[PDB]
């Protein structure tokens, strides 16, 4: 067993002026293998990640919204908005979407690209993350 | 007495393709023979003894093995099935290769070959031997 995260690139087409509370624009691609015991995590990297919180860069560098992932409707994980991790151990693999944590009114952008890693985690808010799988890379489009 | 000891050439894999090989035990013999008599005890298709598809241990993955080997003879097995290759040597090996041919789900196929070869109480004489031992092979998936 291994646990290897594998995770692909992907581009969603919506704008943050719509996502008002909570809602999926960006389904991750993202399938672990021999993850049998063990809880896949996903960790956006440090430069969207700050003190606990997933945030979407531009890509010249502008504005950020911070948005938290979800399994959208595979199984039940444990939701946080800095790290990422299902509480069931056993095998998963499904797109993860992208939410909102409560809106940012979004001013007028291009592009923003956001970095997540991936691996497992081990107890909670201790930081217990382990890279093991692939870092992905999701770009949102916006308008 | 018997004598049996198994070897496996890994552990397990999951890409699994058709002839490749998981377990290669030993088996031997008393006097002349000709039929190492061999078995691996787990689902077999009826009369078929060589060659039959195993399952695994949690009942959920099959894993066709091609054991019978190209030689051997359907003459009775201990057990679950097994066939018997020129029982003529002491101590042969036989391979089992596996007719996966595609990944195989991670998971655990437990294998119980073993055999004798020897003869139990028939037209022979030789070492009265009416038990065969059996062999204990996992492949465990990482």
């Amino acid at each position: 067993e291994e646990c290897q995260v594998r995770v692909g690139d992907l581009t969603v087409a919506k704008t943050r002026g719509q996502l008002t509370d909570a809602a999926p624009i960006g389904p991750v691609t993202v399938q672990a293998l021999g993850c049998n015991a063990r809880q896949v995590a996903l960790k956006a990297d440090t430069d969207n990640f700050e003190q606990g919180k997933f945030f979407l860069i531009s890509d010249n560098n502008r504005d950020k919204l911070y948005v938290n992932i979800r399994p959208m409707d595979n199984s039940a994980w444990t939701t946080d908005n800095g790290v990422f991790y299902k509480n069931d151990v056993g095998s998963w693999g499904g797109t993860i979407g992208i939410y909102v944590d409560g809106q940012q009114t979004n001013t007028p952008p291009g592009n923003y690209t956001l970095t997540l890693t991936g691996g497992y985690w081990a107890k909670d808010n201790k930081q217990g993350f382990t890279p093991s799988g692939t870092t992905g890379t999701t770009k949102l489009t916006v308008t | 007495s018997a004598e049996l000891h198994l070897e496996s050439r890994g552990g397990s894999g999951t890409q699994l393709r058709d002839g490749a090989k998981v377990a290669t035990g030993r088996i031997i013999c008393r006097e002349a023979h000709t039929g190492f008599h061999v078995w691996m005890n787990e689902r077999q298709v009826d009369g078929r003894a060589e060659r039959y598809v195993v399952q695994s241990k949690d009942g959920r993955h099959e894993l066709r093995v091609r054991t019978g080997g190209d030689g051997w003879s359907p003459v009775k097995g201990e057990g679950g099935k097994g066939v018997s290759r020129p029982g003529q040597e002491e101590q042969v090996f036989f391979d089992v290769m596996a007719d996966g041919n595609q990944d195989i789900a991670p998971g655990e196929y437990r294998f119980s070959v073993g055999g004798a070869c020897v003869v139990p109480q028939e037209d022979n004489k030789q070492g009265f031997t009416p038990s065969g031992t059996t062999g204990t092979t996992k492949l465990t998936v990482t």
